[PDB]
């Protein structure tokens, strides 16, 4: 999908660009330690200003920046019950392989449905144009996953409802 | 201006330096190792590893006259290389005496001291004393505020530059009581004792570069709000003749160099080198030196049979990545001379995350 | 809280024993597998459990066993084999019953978030516990329910198809710093007797066939370079074992020295691993050396046997007179330097009447306590902190 | 902007109101594949929908899932509302109020069934479900004519006067162009090219579409193309092969005027359109005959209009003229009429609003749309 | 146990932002008069259809400070109201004419208009965010990220 | 890395996945002495495999343990794999998975064995058993296209299209290289030259593969090699006498476009080519026309592909482009296949595993492997 997300989506990739210029950045507060400093927030100058990008009251990005990292937050369209629990599942599985996922949390930032962390070493070891390029085809295609699963919901409540009603 | 490639490094490359010879060149590998590499008739060749520290390298340098390198990492060590008779190099430990992280290291022009910033609020002047054997450390730290992010010497042997990460460049007085003649008396100062500020001129965002004018008589720094500014002095306790601000409209700049007393090159997240040009009335960005910023069958190999199958399997489809249009492929992380008399540069050389190490004619 | 018999599921990577506490046996014993498929998508309703899942195989069914040494590692077999259990055989309503659910003391921290958010968001449940299972396995050593005939001090051997673990528990407290894990049990044993019928090339060396010569054929000798000799000089030693084909004929099997050798797994690990080095009864006694001082003589005095392959012939007397070997050598080597003597150790090995399935009698005699639905995770602390509420290890120290 | 769909029983044409044409023409297929995977790598996918299903069919069984314009296969009309929101026009479909198009005397719980899965599966914000023959009349520019839709699925009479629809004097009849493929299969036997698969089906579609016509006179061409091969015409397969085809090129589209060619009792469309006539009021039959208005894809023949015009003066009074106007667009015309409606100032107040929706339950539908 | 009290927040001082942004010099009062003699100017403009004017105008003074969101929100509400009453086809021939500075305030508060959705518009913002940026280049967001956090 | 192991009936080719080209290639051959052995110690063994069998050949009985690519000898088929592993890759098994292969159409029973053989006796810690002419046509680069795969003993097509094989349209053929061996020591005869022997056999082989080459029109050819010198030539034989032939050259191959020659009832390889396209559904057949894939050994006679490409266009309808694909490497792209499948990531989920074939002995490649 893309026509309608067109606008925000050039909002959020102009952004998170301009965002991920990180470094190797030794931590101040503990001694022969990098922390992803957007993460703690023990010294403020390295802090970066929090940017939101938004088309929605229901969907919005929330853009943090350091020296070292970026963490990088979504709330995707809910807009009936069927979607907040197939997106509340959908995400925790997405999580759950933030192992092979590199850039992906394992626990979102408060009242965001999917959180990422772009550290410096991403940046250095993976191709970071190819990092907003996964972070846009996710919110394009978001919307579209979750969409279909509510259909073959759809098609299951059929199938059961047909088999047990045709036996009698 | 020409982009040679002279090596792809097989890990990323903050810094470097080429010997005086440009025969050999030291670099930092993104590890507690620093490579070293020789020419290979037109190749380069891994000759050695330096491994005595504990934690990542930070930064490297290579004192052109008197050969030695000096090297930093996050194990707050410094190390100093000097070459033995039978071809070897010898260590030496130098007690910088850091709370925290070593980040930035430079040779003064005439090497007999060297300065390493610091994550602890400080600058390491660092010089040897003939009489001990030792290094021993003199600490900046009277206006530091926040980590130091790069360093540059005046090419008289007493004025460093800082760049901090507290949105300021700092211009102090290193001056250390025998091992330097007596400072001229000079538009920065004359009064110039041990941590005497000359200036702490302000930046949008962290100062990540910074450097002298050839003539020592104007400084220029660089800013992660993607500005470049040059600050041209009057006397101490005075404000500048002009402190001209030029606002880019790419990523920001990390590394800086005067290629003449008129113009400079400046480069970093925008994967790129740029020219500057001006004098005290003006300054105005003129030149990208790469051509990359216009963004400009037969048999089939085995190894594109099973790439485009692998490529099907683990991406979405047999089509290859894209290239940057940039020689460059990652920031570039540094910038440094090359060859041409001081102060006219020629040409200079860059290293980045992505490790290429690249040649740069004007 | 419910007051509703809490359910009782100790999920072996052999079998899963299920129930209600307060039995007097498992509702069902049978085997950790799942039989699957290998214009609506029903694959994911066609699958089949248990002793219902072997029948399948000939019907084109993959069978697959979704625990392996002794952890869960297959999450979607899991979960349909859990749903089954619950829906077909314990034919329960989540929502009504506290769960007791078992895994070894090692498991992942993930292994415990995955199986609280199935529990809780897929079945929802009313609350979860997730006991370690040989801390449970103490509780069927005792002759009853009652404070009188409890004995809360005692090592405590389990050995199932796919762990053997020793846990140390004394006054009723887990000694969670000395915990000893080996992941050869059982199945790795079962595989040592396939493994030795197919070099011989026995007309069958099928699982089932491997499997059934243990529990039938297999015992623990006193010394392999003695039993082999044995073999030569005793020639009625050479079991002859019918087995069926999976096809439905006979054949016939010889059984060899896999009568003592296979047993043997325990006592030698070198013969299964290159990996897990150190034998039953020295492993025992690093568990009980490990442990703080005062414990030591209750350790020794009462180590309960569990699991299905501690059920080899001989097997008590073997792991006692070993660990007595261990135990009085050391001791007396003290007494050589003191010059003075000493009232030794008792050193007692407890095969008991409910040794095939003690994790599961043990979950039952403790779920029947009044205390219990408050050591559950309930659903209101999942509502609150979602699945991470089971992820603390409630046996190792934690740091925070 | 709101959307406009004609969920047409063979091809879907959506789009936003306002613009000319359909945004988006498609099959009204989903496909999946019939045999196995032998590849890793490759993009193996458990169904394919609209053009992707048409152009990979020859792996694929092909199912249409709307049956003489009734939605018979939910699941694969899901997917095909999922097919034009996120791939074909890419708009999410929460934006935009959405026009929706029936054919007249469908099920109660066909309409009712697509406006719960608008609201409660693509919580859409508005929507409307005209009759696909008052939208011809939109097209056209007309407010008073009788209708003449015929599209893969179904054929009907909609006569309207001065905008005033006449309920009772609707006639439909469940035979339309696929009804025409399925015929034209079954007479291409006869001259020896089989045809039998979901996917031979596609090209003798596109043979239909291609090679035939009306004829003037049935019995007159039919002993004409006996004489001579001057009727003939051949068509290359996708296999390179070619067909050459005989009087199957208009006995096929005879089958709208003689439908006892199929076995079915029923009159030809002439006759039920004369019929659709003759059950209006008597003042209003001079202006019927006078706006004979035709629409959807089964009205393409070449001859069709002469064939009509000449049937429908045979059968009413010559004391009056017979008018029939076919234009041009006539393909998407429903869509196109659609486009107009959703787009008027007058007719934003007549949509179903979701809030108006789950106050009363799906049977909304059926007391504000036709 | 002690393990959790924390020290480092009362015997090493941390950096203040107006240590790493100079502070303001003009009073609260002062600036609230400012941005008050101003608004009256751009919704003038848009009544009388010059909000183009109204923009050049209204971004010539930008309140700031922590000690002024009761008239920032003023200030945000005029320019996002004003940004919704500028045609899109006259965007190109403002946008490049504004000084990089004007340009760096308008960015600047067009991330603060799409921090508050509930009250603001966001599709006129992103409209405005695409042509700035395309037009200004991707600098023009880093000043945005770089810039003062009581903007 | 994984083994890749194309144990065909005439050679094996060996070694590991991503390696560019088969490391281990050697004759698919087991040599028995024959001959009193009078010397004693002098190094004897009572069996030789490969090629120092091939290079003792002048005192030894050799035999292949398999015909039209079915394990007929297990006994000595452990000898050849034993000798692949042990003394050409020089490699332990029991540490690398097997990429093994077979020829479609095989004895379920052959898979099996060869399954339990790995597992049992190799004691290999995963295997797969892949279709041999699904490897050829990932070697070619290609999701679609109709490999003609021919080696030593068996010849067969599979018609792929967007990497699902249609499997009702493979067609196997018990005809390749070994009979055409057969054939050429039985034309010979007629020459003047008897061979006769096993190790006879290797020098006709020997002369197959470098004297003989396919006419682009046989009966042409015939009365061009009945009346000029110019289609002659000659070999020279381990004894240095020299053999030398004409019309042989090219009757040998011709077997192949006519097996009537060697006493066979069936197609040529052209026309099983093309009974094999037919049998595919309509949509595909230009694709697999586009894409016929030669591979083999027995396909790199000279001209081959220019004769395939004749007489597949003359059966072929001449509205539409016929291509051969014939690399060449063709002579080992079974293999090269193999490389590029067992490293592809998909890959690694799909081998049967140790623990999984003693869970559910040899029956478990039927339920995996296709
Ligand atoms: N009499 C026996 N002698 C030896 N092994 C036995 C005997 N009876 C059962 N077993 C073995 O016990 C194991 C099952 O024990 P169990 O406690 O249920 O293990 P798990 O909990 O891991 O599934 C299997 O290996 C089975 O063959
Ligand atoms: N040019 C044509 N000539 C003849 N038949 C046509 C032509 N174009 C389309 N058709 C037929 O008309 C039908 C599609 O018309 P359409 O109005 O879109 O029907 P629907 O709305 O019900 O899907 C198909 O049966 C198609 O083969
Ligand atoms: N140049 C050639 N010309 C003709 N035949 C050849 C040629 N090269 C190899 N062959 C024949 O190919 C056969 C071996 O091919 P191969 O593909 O390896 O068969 P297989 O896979 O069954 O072992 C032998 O009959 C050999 O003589
Ligand atoms: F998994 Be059993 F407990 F070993
Ligand atoms: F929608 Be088609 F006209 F039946
Ligand atoms: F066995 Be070979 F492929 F003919
Ligand atoms: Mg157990
Ligand atoms: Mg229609
Ligand atoms: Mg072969």
């Amino acid at each position: 999908m893309s026509n309608t997300l067109r606008p925000y989506l050039n909002a959020v990739r102009s952004t998170l660009t301009a965002s991920l210029a990180l470094e190797e950045f030794s931590s101040e507060i503990v001694e022969r330690q990098s922390q992803p400093e957007v993460e703690v927030g023990r010294s403020p100058e390295i802090l970066l200003k929090p940017l939101v990008v938004s088309r929605n009251e229901q969907e919005q990005c929330l853009i943090e920046s350091s020296v070292n990292s970026v963490r990088f937050s979504i709330r995707i369209k809910q807009v009936d019950e069927i979607e907040r629990i197939l997106v509340r599942k959908f995400m925790q599985f997405l999580m759950g392989r933030a192992e092979s996922f590199f850039i992906l949390r394992r626990k979102p930032v408060q009242g965001y449905d999917i959180s990422f962390l772009i550290t410096n070493y991403h940046t250095e070891e993976m191709l970071k144009h190819k990092l907003v390029d996964f972070i846009i085809e996710f919110m394009e295609e978001v919307d579209a996953e979750i969409s279909e699963m509510k259909l073959f919901l759809n098609g299951r409540a059929r199938l059961v409802a047909e088999t047990y009603l045709s036996c009698f | 201006a020409t982009s040679q490639v002279l090596h792809i490094l097989p890990k990323p490359s903050y810094e470097h330096a080429f010997n005086s010879q440009r025969t050999e060149f030291v670099t930092t590998t993104a590890t507690n190792q620093v490579e070293l590499y020789e020419q290979d008739g037109n190749g380069w060749k891994h000759a050695r590893t330096f491994s005595d520290h504990d934690k990542i390298v930070t930064c490297v340098d290579w004192a052109p006259k008197s050969n030695r390198i000096v090297t930093c990492s996050q194990d707050r060590n410094a190390y100093v290389y000097e070459k033995r008779p039978d071809g070897t190099w010898k260590q030496t430990l130098v007690l910088l005496r850091l709370n925290r992280a070593a980040t930035f290291v430079r040779w003064s022009p005439n090497e007999d001291k060297f300065a390493v910033g610091s994550g602890a609020r400080v600058i390491s002047v660092c010089y040897f004393e003939q009489e001990n054997d030792w290094w021993v450390s003199k600490h900046l730290k009277r206006p530091l505020r926040s980590t130091i992010l790069s360093l540059d010497w005046h090419p008289n042997n007493v004025l460093l530059a800082a760049g901090c990460a507290d949105r300021k460049a700092y211009v102090l007085s290193a001056y250390v009581r025998d091992v330097d003649a007596k400072p001229e008396a000079s538009v920065w100062g004359s009064r110039l004792p041990f941590n005497t500020v000359c200036a702490e001129y302000p930046s949008g965002g962290w100062v990540h570069a910074v450097g002298f004018s050839p003539s020592g008589n104007a400084l220029a720094y660089a800013g992660h709000d993607s500005s470049v500014t040059i600050a041209y002095p009057s006397a101490p306790e005075q404000p500048p003749r002009a402190l001209i601000t030029v606002k880019l409209s790419q990523l920001p700049l990390r590394s800086l160099l005067w290629a003449n007393e008129s113009a400079i090159v400046a480069a970093g997240y925008n994967y790129s080198p740029i020219l500057l040009q001006g004098n005290e009335s003006g300054w105005a960005h003129t030149r990208d030196l790469d051509a990359g910023t216009s963004k400009t069958e037969g048999p089939v190999s085995f190894t594109a049979l099973r790439s485009t199958f692998r490529n099907m399997d683990l991406k979405g489809s047999s089509q290859s990545i894209s290239s940057l249009p940039t020689v460059h492929q990652n920031m570039i992380a540094t910038l440094r001379p090359y060859a041409g008399t001081p102060g006219n540069i020629t040409a200079f050389t860059s290293s980045g995350t992505d490790g290429r190490v690249v040649l740069w004619t004007l | 809280a419910s007051f509703n018999v809490p359910i009782i599921m100790d999920n072996g990577t052999g079998y899963s024993k299920l129930g209600y506490a307060g039995n007097d046996a498992p509702s069902y014993v049978f085997p950790t597998v799942i039989a699957t498929r290998s214009k609506r998508a029903t694959e994911d309703l066609d699958f089949f459990i248990g002793n219902d899942a072997l029948k399948k195989a000939s019907a084109g069914y993959s069978l697959d066993y979704p625990i392996r040494h002794g952890q869960i590692e297959n999450w979607d077999h899991m979960e349909r084999f859990w749903q089954q259990s619950l829906f077909k055989y314990l034919r329960c309503e989540p929502e009504d019953h506290y769960f007791l659910l078992t895994e070894p003391p090692l498991n992942p921290p993930e292994n415990r978030e995955n199986t609280a958010e199935i529990m809780f968001e897929s079945f929802n449940c009313a609350g979860l516990y997730i006991a370690v299972q040989a801390v449970l396995a103490l509780a069927a050593s005792w002759t009853s329910s009652k404070v009188t005939d409890r004995s809360l001090t005692g090592t405590v051997v389990d050995s199932g198809d796919g762990v053997t673990h020793i846990i140390p528990v004394a006054e009723g407290y887990v000694i969670g710093s000395s915990i000893k894990t080996m992941p050869l049990a059982g199945r790795d044993v079962t595989y040592f007797v396939q493994s030795l019928l197919r070099d011989r090339n026995e007309p069958d060396s099928s699982l089932k066939t491997a499997e059934r010569i243990k529990e039938e054929c297999c015992y623990v000798c006193p010394d392999i370079v003695k039993e082999f000799s044995r073999f030569d000089r005793e020639p009625d030693r050479y079991l002859k074992y019918a087995s069926e084909s999976i096809t439905g004929h006979s054949t016939t099997i010889d059984v060899g020295f896999e009568r003592f050798l296979a047993p043997e797994i325990f006592f030698n690990p070198e013969i299964a691993s290159s990996d897990f080095l150190t034998p039953l009864p020295e492993l025992v006694d690093n568990v009980v050396q490990s442990s703080p001082i005062d414990v030591r003589k209750g350790l020794y005095k009462n180590i309960v046997l569990s699991g299905g392959s501690t059920l080899f012939k001989n097997f008590g007397n073997r792991l006692q007179r070993d660990l007595k070997r261990i135990v009085d050598e050391r001791i007396h080597r003290s007494e050589m330097l003191s010059g003075a003597k000493s009232g030794g150790v008792d050193v007692n090995v407890i095969s008991h009447k409910r040794q095939r399935n003690a994790v599961w009698f043990g979950g039952s005699l403790l779920a029947q306590t009044p205390e219990f639905g408050s050591y559950c995770h309930t659903k209101a602390d999942y509502e609150e902190y979602g699945a991470s509420i089971a992820r603390r290890y409630q046996i190792f120290g934690n740091s925070l | 902007t709101a959307l406009v769909c004609d969920n047409g029983s063979g091809l879907v044409k959506a789009g936003f109101a306002g613009d000319d044409a359909p945004r988006a023409v498609f099959p009204s297929i989903v496909g999946r594949p019939r045999h196995q995977g032998v590849m890793v790598g490759m993009g193996q996918k458990d169904s394919y929908v609209g053009d992707e299903a048409q152009s990979k069919r020859g792996i694929l069984t092909l199912k249409y899932p709307i049956e003489h314009g009734i939605i018979t296969n939910w699941d694969d009309m899901e997917k095909i509302w999922h097919h034009t929101f996120y791939n074909e026009l890419r708009v999410a479909p929460e934006e935009h109020p959405t026009l929706l198009t029936e054919a007249p005397l469908n099920p109660k719980a066909n309409r009712e069934k697509m406006t719960q899965i608008m609201f409660e599966t693509f919580n859409v914000p508005a929507m409307y479900v005209a009759i696909q023959a008052v939208l011809s009349l939109y097209a056209s520019g007309r407010t008073t004519g009788i209708v003449l839709d015929s599209g893969d699925g179904v054929t009907h009479n909609v006569p309207i006067y001065e905008g005033y629809a006449l309920p009772h004097a609707i006639m439909r009849l469940d035979l339309a162009g696929r009804d025409l493929t399925d015929y034209l299969m079954k007479i291409l036997t006869e001259r020896g090219y089989s045809f039998v698969t979901t996917a031979e089906r596609e090209i003798v579609r596109d043979i239909k579409e291609k090679l035939c016509y009306v004829a003037l006179d049935f019995e007159n061409e039919m002993a004409t193309a006996a004489s001579s091969s001057s009727l003939e015409k051949s068509y290359e397969l996708p296999d390179g092969q070619v067909i050459t085809i005989g009087n199957e090129r208009f006995r096929c589209p005879e089958t709208l005027f003689q439908p006892s060619f199929i076995g079915m009792e029923s009159a030809g469309i002439h006759e039920t359109t004369y019929n659709s006539i003759m059950k209006c009021d008597i003042d209003i039959r001079k202006d019927l005959y006078a706006n004979n208005v035709m629409s959807g894809g089964t009205t393409m023949y070449p001859g069709i209009a002469d064939r009509m015009q000449k049937e429908i003066t045979a059968l009413a009074p010559s004391t009056m003229k017979i008018k029939i106007i076919a234009p041009p667009e006539r393909k998407y015309s429903v869509w196109i009429g659609g486009s107009i409606l959703a787009s008027l100032s007058t007719f934003q107040q007549m949509w179903i609003t979701k809030q108006e929706y789950d106050e009363a339950g799906p049977s909304i539908v059926h007391r504000k749309c036709f | 146990t002690f393990r959790t009290l924390d020290v480092d927040s009362i015997t090493e001082p941390v950096l203040t932002e107006q240590d790493i942004f100079p502070i303001r010099n003009e009073t609260a009062e002062q600036v609230q008069a400012a941005v008050s003699q101003l608004i009256p100017q751009a919704r003038s403009a848009i009544q009388t259809g010059n909000a183009l004017q109204g923009l050049k105008t209204l971004l010539s003074y930008v309140p700031y400070g922590n000690d002024v969101q009761e008239v920032r929100t003023q200030y945000l509400n005029a320019f996002v109201d004003v940004l919704s009453n500028i045609r899109a086809a006259d965007i190109p021939a403002f946008v490049k004419e504004c000084s990089t500075e004007e340009i760096d305030n308008i960015v600047n508060f067009i991330y603060r208009g799409l921090a508050n959705p509930q009250a603001y518009n966001s599709s006129v913002l992103l409209n405005w965010h695409e042509k700035v940026v395309e037009i200004s280049g991707i600098g023009c967001i880093v000043r945005v990220l770089n810039s003062r956090p009581d903007l």
